[PDB]
C-alpha cells in the first residue's frame, strides 16, 4: 500500500541522451565524408 | 458519580491534513532538476 511520488531521475530516460549524442557525432560523420566527396567530383 | 451533565465520546485525532502548497514551481516536478538541465544543455549541443 505503500507507493511513492517519485521523479523521474536521470538514470530513467539514460539512454536517450547517449543515443542523441551518438546521431549527433554520426552527423558529423556524414558532414564530413559528403564534402569530401563533392571535393573529389 | 453525579447525573451526566455533559456527553461526550472516544474519536480520534490525526493532524490536519496540510495546505496544498505547490510551490512557485509545481510545474517542473516529475522530471528532476537535473533533467531539465540536461535537456537544456543538449538543447544547445544540437543546435550548435
Amino acid at each position: 500500500s505503500k507507493e511513492k511520488t517519485s521523479a523521474l531521475s536521470l538514470s530513467n530516460v539514460a539512454g536517450v541522451f547517449y543515443i542523441l549524442v551518438g546521431g549527433l557525432g554520426l552527423a558529423m560523420l556524414v558532414a564530413l565524408i559528403e564534402f569530401c566527396y563533392k571535393s573529389r567530383a | 458519580f453525579s447525573k451526566p451533565f455533559m456527553s461526550l465520546g472516544i474519536s480520534i485525532m490525526i493532524k490536519k491534513p496540510q495546505k496544498s502548497k505547490p510551490g512557485v514551481f509545481s510545474f517542473l516536478d516529475p522530471l528532476a532538476y537535473e533533467i531539465w538541465m540536461c535537456i537544456v544543455f543538449a538543447y544547445i549541443g544540437v543546435s550548435v
